């Protein structure tokens, strides 16, 4: 062999409990001896009649496996000891059927790992003289925490009570666990069923029905369903549905996730774990809600006035579903006239003649079909001043918020019944690519709170009216929400002198430069020679106002004039100049 | 050829000893403890000796060529694969015992049991463990550096 | 007076020394050195002027009995003798200092000595250190752990001398032998080096685009001991620089290290230079110089194509097949976003980083080895202006001032493009009658922010008009102005 | 305490201040009994009477040349070494260690049974050497090499110079083998003029070949700045050189090995260098071979 100079002797074993002590002897073949014990493989441990035959205890064995060298520095031998414990008697044990068609397999618990290559052995019985075993080996690589047994008893035959036993082996000392009992009329876990699908019916979203392929013998089964609005899924439970089943009150249009799961007896077997998600897809319904439709009244002529039509949906409940026609009706209500036309857009222009009034409807034309009417009787876009509110005072707490507070009018507020509030932006002649935005308050309400679709540091124009079938009031007035200092002023462009007044005119000052809503300016002339406070005229702000009078200064001297656009919140530094000499 | 497989054979072979040689430093695999395992069929150390390297001479297979022909060197061929036979039985044996105890330190990578293999099909037709392992690879790492060297000179 | 201090011992294993110190003149003095004992049997040896007689172990002298030395010295009709010495001499040995190079690192205030010694025992060790200009100190070493040996120092700001010694220290903690020799001195460095302000000769690029950098041969001194020569403790081993292109990062890093004082070739580009020296620890420190870019008169021509999601610059390229690198800087902002290109034409899609209204800055370089800097070439780093130029071309406040009776004076602001050169070229103005008699045009320099308007006849409304252009699209007029007198 | 050759004994003495030397008889090959004179060299005076003189040795004072005299005619002599022991390990002062902590380096230059084998001495006082194969079995593997001598070598280690003697050895076997089981063993006997010494090695003769530089090296100009450099086998190396086959390092002035006799490679401004080391073992490598670029 190898161990040519000699040999090593153990005691009791290689294979020892815990914390015991070894004999190790050394013998050495007739005609200093130093022991190496390592820690997995790693050295911490370190130390001729006698030399014949050298005897050691060796006590405070790590856990583990080790080896004892014993080297004369030439080597001699040497062994391989482990150190172990008998299996922990194993508990919590659970044994798993699957179906009708499916073999019984268990599962347990080891316990402590013992270091060491251990087995187990399963023992099933049962009456009618029914038995099996099964092996399994765990060592340092396999553990055997479960297994199968392999053999499918009949679960139709219920009426027995089988023993299942577990027993572990080791080298040193063999354990057995309880004598464990379970009932067979609940082992048999089903598996989840098939061809689950959804066929709808009624022409409502709301009803469905679901259909399954399961065994005949289920009795009890639950339903999840739910939509991706909330993680939340919706649970109902059935008794005895027998592979269909019906739904009602469900959300239409809205995508579903549908699951199942399947239970054979109310007080036996278990229950199914849940099927493959199946992604629904909900059919539309028609919309019963009322859409409001704005119009606007430009006066090209007295007889072929425009009548703008706007609308905006959304929401999911009065344009739901794939929405593409929209038949739009103005009637006359003073005669019996009427015009039809087709929109696939939200915007569309009229021209009219002014006589007569007013009603303008719109439909919703999906796929399942065209919604209610919606229908608004017309009145002038401006009435009279009698009805006409109070200022509207408009507080910009946000960026992105207006309140507006109006007061009711001179005229009792039982007339009104309701008030509409439109915004739009302001261009230096006329707009309409960009839709007028619109909102309903009733009267009873005190204030308006708009917060959407508004700009800050951009000039709008808000417009209330009071909303009556015979004469509603009107008025306006412009705001803006947050406004900055100016980045320069306009220029001081025509100069002209006549009937002893001097008239100035500028042009447009465009859209970046203002910031917000210009509120005045500021008109500064004096001498060329006058190095004092330059006298200073004020102008309040007009959108139609390009030109502006002063009145005659001294003849034959010269004089210097300028200007600055003033705002709330800043003023605008001084811009182009002019020299005149009158 | 044979030469291809055996340059294969030399570089899996230096593999598992410095495999060896890193894990197994505990163990006596350092000195030398130099033993063979084959001693009465040893014509492998005698026989496989080129042409003009013979002083006194009184001292079918697929991998010898014809244009290298002799009634000499099929003894060496033969030597070698009576060596091979008995390193891969011993080798078989060792792997075998390695796995039926719980120590899986070293690991024959199979790549030097499947060029012995290879090399048959071209030629013809506790503790004691690791230190059999261990001279086993100690007198196997020269003799495949031997068996290189014979069949380089030859086929080439 | 005479002989004194008699001390024989042992040097390496197998040979013995001997040695005294003389008190009076040296000019005609012999010494012997008389050894005897009893096994009587003496033996003297005659050594002259040196005092360094050896006597090994087979010279018939006694090792392992007690034995009795004596000096006499010999000077003209008379002699006199030293002190009697009985000792044995073969455990009072003396051991030599740490043979071969020991090995010095550095760390912050700390220098390790390590040294491997023949015989494994550990033994007493002490250092003596000079400083460049001052005296020797000592200092002992302590104890240690052993086979090799290990000390400290603490480490000054300047090059120093040290040297190092032993004695081989007795089991029972006592002196076991005379003094060792002192080792071969080792020289330390500064641990930071004052670097000098080097030369550098700066030069504009020539009509290629090609300038040169050619540094000059200068270094200063260190101030040293005597013995620190031959070893890096005296002088820095080497000077180095290291050139380092931030222009074209396109391509992985490239940064190039050249030995100290050589011609070579630079671009128009931003250059990071450092000039840094290894000593023997490794590279001590930098020092830094930052060269800005200059571009070249010679103005060249360029191409764009920019719109949709398409964009693209071409041009006619010196020579194809070789790799050039494209890079997009917009002069005006703070440079947020970093986008250039590694590939004549270059395709690529439009995104919101070369669409804006600020003048960019397009370099190109052409490039053959990404391992060297002098074959990058400047081909044109040339400014432009996307967008809509026309709007911004647009002149602000056009002030018009009556000068004479036939002539006024037409003054503005200069525009966006004024500030941005190669794009703005003329500034035109166009004075009208509103009648539609008289239309006339004046042409003014990119430089100039005015223009005076002769010969204008009185009593007649006039309407004036400016813009300004550029090399590939005309500007729009500002707002007319108008005047009479 | 043993008999080195005829006339010749080397004992031991315990070097170490406090312990008692050996004792030992002397014998006068003369079959004449009677009072006699015994003289040394290493002292003045009779110093044993009669024909068996038992002396004590414990230093080198007490070693030397002994005769027994009587008259005008030497009757015989004896020669008495000794041999320094400290501490149970014998004291070797005569040859000193290579850069690897090693006494005798061998080296042999290919596989025909060839070597030389070279040491580090200290001094020139009268030298005396011996190679010999310490062979205990019958089967122990035999050299036949001879006389040691001095090579004009001088060496520094620790910055000193030492001198190189050397040997050059030849093996032999009745008939060759492939390979070497059982290593050479070699015994030395150096002997500084009373001072005795016995050194040992062992070696394999594949584990200490070294090859030799090559011998035809060339570099021939190619397009792109790309060069062919050529080397060859040198002769000295055995033969066949498809049996025994070599590995060249190549680098350029980190270094990549070749099995051709020919290579592809570029220069960098400096030379191109090969080397040539045996392509199985560690077996130390050769010199290298240059071309200026
Ligand atoms: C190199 O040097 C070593 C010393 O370190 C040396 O070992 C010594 O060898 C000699 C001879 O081989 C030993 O002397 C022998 O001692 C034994 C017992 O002590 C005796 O039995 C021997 O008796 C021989 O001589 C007798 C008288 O001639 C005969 O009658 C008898 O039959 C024997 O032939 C002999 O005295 C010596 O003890 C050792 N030293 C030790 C062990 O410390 C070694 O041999 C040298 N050579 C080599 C190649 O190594
Ligand atoms: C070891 O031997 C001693 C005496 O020989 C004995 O008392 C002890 O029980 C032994 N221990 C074992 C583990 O066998
Ligand atoms: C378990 O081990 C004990 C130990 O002696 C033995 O008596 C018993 O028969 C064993 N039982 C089984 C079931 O293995
Ligand atoms: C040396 O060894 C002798 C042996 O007797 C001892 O007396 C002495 O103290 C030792 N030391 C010195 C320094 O001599
Ligand atoms: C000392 O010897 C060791 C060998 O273990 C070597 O690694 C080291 O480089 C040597 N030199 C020193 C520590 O200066
Ligand atoms: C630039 O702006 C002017 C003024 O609006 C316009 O006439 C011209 O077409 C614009 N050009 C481009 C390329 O947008």
């Amino acid at each position: 062999d190898v161990c040519k100079l000699g040999t090593v002797t153990v005691q009791p074993a290689p294979v020892i409990p815990l914390g015991s002590a070894a004999n190790i002897s050394c013998s050495l073949n007739p005609k200093e001896l130093i022991l190496l014990k390592f820690v997995n493989d790693v050295l911490v441990e370190n130390l001729d009649h006698t030399g014949h035959s050298s005897t050691f205890q060796v006590t405070n064995l790590s856990l583990g496996m080790t080896l004892f060298v014993c080297k004369l520095p030439v080597p001699v031998c040497g062994v391989e000891i482990s150190v172990g414990v008998a299996p922990e008697p194993p508990q919590n044990i659970s044994c798993v059927q699957e179906g009708e068609n499916g073999t019984v397999a268990c599962s347990w618990n080891s316990g402590k790992v013992t270091y060491l290559k251990t087995n187990y052995t399963l023992q099933l019985s049962g009456p009618n003289n029914l038995t099996c075993q099964k092996q399994c080996f765990s060592d340092n690589r396999q553990n055997c925490n479960r297994l199968d047994l392999g053999i499918n008893l009949s679960p139709d035959l219920a009426e027995s009570r089988f023993i299942v036993r577990v027993t572990a082996i080791n080298d040193l000392g063999n354990s057995s666990s309880l004598p464990h009992t379970f009932t067979f009329l609940d082992i048999v876990i089903p598996l989840p069923p098939w061809d689950i699908r959804i066929n709808f019916l009624n022409a409502s979203g709301s009803r469905g029905t679901l259909q399954w392929e399961d065994e005949g013998q289920v009795v009890l089964n639950q339903l999840r369903y739910q939509p991706l609005n909330s993680t939340s899924w919706n649970m109902v439970n059935a008794t005895n549905a027998k592979g269909k089943y019906d739904l009602r009150d469900l959300r239409p249009f809205t995508e579903y996730e549908f699951q199942i799961s399947s239970k054979l007896h109310l007080s036996g077997g278990s229950w199914s774990n849940w099927s493959e998600s199946l992604r629904t897809r909900t059919p539309e319904e028609e919309p019963v809600g009322i859409l409001d439709i704005w119009y606007m009244k430009q006066d090209i002529d007295y007889d072929r006035q425009q009548i703008s039509l706007f609308w905006k949906s959304l929401n999911p409940s009065e344009a739901r579903g794939k929405i593409l026609h929209y038949q739009v009706t103005l009637q006359e209500v003073t005669k019996k006239t009427t015009l039809q036309n087709t929109t696939r857009h939200t915007s569309w222009t009229r021209v009219i003649p002014r006589t007569g009034a007013w009603t303008a409807s719109v439909s919703a034309a999906n796929s399942k079909g065209a919604s209610a009417p919606t229908h608004i009787n017309i009145v002038d876009l401006c009435g009279t001043g009698l009805l006409a509110p109070h200022q509207v005072s408009a507080k910009s707490e946000n960026m992105d918020n207006i309140l507006v507070t109006w007061q009711p009018p001179k005229k009792a507020d039982s007339a009104v019944r309701e008030y509409i509030v439109e915004w739009r932006a302001l261009q230096p002649g006329s707009i309409t690519k960009f839709p007028p935005h619109w909102l309903r308050i009733p009267p009873d309400n005190m204030s308006a709170l708009i917060s959407e679709n508004i700009k800050p540091y951009i000039c709008y124009e808000i417009r209330v009216h009071a909303l009556s079938e015979s004469q509603g009031g009107c008025s306006s007035i412009r705001g803006d929400s947050k406004h900055k200092a100016p980045v320069s002023g306009p220029h001081i462009t025509a100069i002209t002198e006549k009937k002893e007044r001097l008239f100035i005119s500028w042009t447009h000052i465009p859209f970046p430069e203002q910031r917000g809503c210009i509120l005045h300016y500021r008109i500064y002339w004096k001498e060329r020679d006058s190095t004092a406070q330059p006298e200073l005229c004020e102008i309040q702000y007009r959108r139609s106002q390009n030109s502006h009078p002063i009145s005659s200064l001294q003849p034959r001297v010269t004089y210097v004039l300028w200007m600055t656009a003033v705002t709330a919140a800043g003023e605008s530094p001084q811009g182009n100049e002019r020299e005149f000499c009158p | 050829r044979c030469l291809s497989q055996s340059r294969n054979l030399l570089k899996t072979t230096d593999d598992m000893v410095k495999t060896a040689r890193e894990k197994l430093k505990h163990y006596s695999c350092t000195d030398i403890d130099h033993e063979d395992i084959t001693r009465d069929q040893t014509s492998t150390l005698k026989t496989c000796l080129p042409l003009e390297l013979h002083k006194n001479e009184s001292c079918r297979g697929s991998c010898l060529p014809p244009q290298k022909t002799s009634l000499m060197m099929t003894l060496c061929l033969g030597s070698i694969y009576e060596d091979l036979k008995m390193y891969q039985t011993e080798f078989q044996a060792i792997n075998a015992a390695l796995q039926n105890h719980n120590h899986q330190q070293i690991i024959l990578d199979k790549g030097m049991l499947v060029a012995i293999d290879e090399l048959m099909q071209s030629l013809n037709h506790p503790y004691r463990v690791k230190m059999k392992l261990c001279i086993l690879l100690h007198a196997f790492s020269t003799r495949v550096v031997t068996i290189n060297r014979v069949m380089g000179y030859l086929s080439s | 007076l005479g002989p004194r201090n008699l001390s024989c011992y042992r040097v390496s294993k197998t040979d013995y020394e001997c040695s005294w110190q003389y008190d009076g003149p040296e000019d005609n003095v012999s010494h012997v050195l008389w050894c005897c004992f009893v096994p009587e049997r003496c033996r003297y040896f005659s050594s002259g002027p040196d005092r360094t007689v050896q006597f090994w172990e087979q010279d018939g002298i006694p090792v392992l009995s007690k034995v009795n030395f004596w000096v006499e010295s010999r000077l003209g009709n008379r002699t006199m003798k030293s002190q009697k010495i009985s000792q044995y001499l073969y455990n009072w040995t003396k051991t030599t200092p740490p043979l071969g190079h020991i090995k010095v690192s550095q760390s912050h205030r700390q220098l390790r000595m390590d040294w491997n010694v023949s015989e494994e025992a550990g033994a007493e060790v002490q250092f003596r250190r000079r400083m460049p200009t001052t005296n020797w100190t000592l200092g002992d070493c302590g104890p240690q752990v052993n086979m090799s040996e290990s000390c400290l120092c603490p480490s000054e700001n300047m090059a120093q001398e040290i040297q190092i010694r032993r004695r081989r220290r007795l089991s029972s903690g006592a002196p076991g032998g005379p003094w060792s020799d002192w080792s071969m001195p080792v020289c330390v460095p500064p641990e930071v080096l004052p670097q000098a302000k080097i030369k550098f000769l700066v030069e504009p690029l020539n009509q290629g685009g090609r300038r040169r950098l050619t540094m000059q041969g200068q270094s200063p001194q260190l101030a040293v001991p005597e013995g620190c020569r031959g070893r890096p403790g005296a002088q820095v081993k080497k000077h180095l620089v290291l050139v380092r292109m931030l222009s074209c990062r396109c391509q992985a890093q490239t940064s190039k290290t050249v030995p100290l004082g050589k011609k070579l070739n630079l671009s128009g580009a931003t250059y990071d230079l450092n000039v840094l020296a290894k000593t023997r620890f490794g590279r001590s420190t930098i020092q830094k110089w930052h060269l800005p870019a200059q571009e070249l008169t010679e103005t060249r021509a360029l191409n764009v194509s920019v719109g949709g999601n398409m964009t693209s610059m071409q041009w006619a390229a010196q020579a194809p097949g070789t790799t050039y690198c494209l890079e997009w800087q917009p002069w005006f902002q703070h440079r947020n976003h970093t986008h250039c290109t590694l590939i004549v034409t270059h395709s690529w899609s439009s995104k919101p980083t070369l669409e804006q209204e600020e003048c960019y800055r397009i370099t190109v370089f052409a490039s053959k080895n990404p391992k060297n800097p002098m074959l990058w070439a400047t081909v044109l780093s040339s400014y432009y202006f996307g967008g809509n130029a026309s709007r911004a071309g647009t002149p602000r406040h056009v002030s018009v001032r009556n000068q004479t009776g036939d002539s006024v004076s037409v003054e503005w602001t200069a525009s966006q493009l004024s500030t941005c050169p190669g794009v703005l070229t003329q500034y035109v103005v166009r004075c009208e009658a509103e009648d539609g008699a008289w239309e006339s045009e004046w042409l003014v320099p990119p430089t100039k922010t005015q223009v005076t308007l002769d010969g204008l006849r009185s009593r007649v409304m006039y309407k004036v008009q400016v813009r300004a252009d550029t090399a590939r699209l005309p500007g729009a007029w500002s707002h007319p102005q108008r005047f009479s007198f | 305490m043993w008999e080195l050759e005829k006339d010749v004994y080397v004992v031991e003495v315990d070097w170490t201040p406090d312990a008692p030397g050996e004792t030992v008889n002397l014998t006068c090959d003369t079959p004449e009994e009677d009072d006699i004179t015994w003289t040394s060299d290493q002292r003045h005076g009779v110093i044993g009477s009669g024909k068996t003189l038992t002396i004590t040795v414990k230093e080198f004072l007490d070693a030397g040349q002994y005769t027994c005299h009587k008259g005008g005619e030497t009757l015989s002599h004896s020669h008495l070494l000794l041999h320094k022991k400290e501490n149970g390990i014998w004291s070797t002062e005569i040859l000193k260690n290579f850069k690897n902590k090693t006494f005798l380096k061998c080296e042999a230059p290919n596989y025909s049974g060839r070597f030389t084998c070279s040491w580090l001495v200290q001094r020139n006082m009268d030298l005396k050497f011996n190679i010999k194969s310490s062979s205990s079995s019958p089967d122990s593997r035999a050299v036949t090499c001879g006389m040691a001598s001095l090579s004009a070598e001088k060496v520094t280690l620790d910055q000193r110079d030492y001198e190189k003697y050397s040997v050059s050895c030849q093996e032999d076997v009745t008939c060759p083998t492939a390979e070497e089981t059982l290593p050479i063993e070699l015994a030395l006997e150096a002997r500084q003029q009373n001072k005795y010494e016995n050194y040992s090695t062992s070696f394999f003769i594949r584990d200490i070949i070294k090859p030799d530089p090559p011998k035809n090296l060339q570099m021939k100009p190619l397009k792109n700045s790309q060069v062919e450099v050529s080397w060859e086998y040198p002769d000295s190396w055995s033969t066949p050189h498809s049996y025994f086959s070599l590995k060249f390092f190549v680098r350029i002035q980190g270094a990549f090995l070749v099995e051709k006799t020919s290579t592809e490679v570029q220069c960098k401004g400096g030379n191109v260098c090969v080397q040539a080391q045996d392509r199985y073992y560690n077996s130390s490598c050769s010199k290298w071979a240059c071309v200026p670029c």
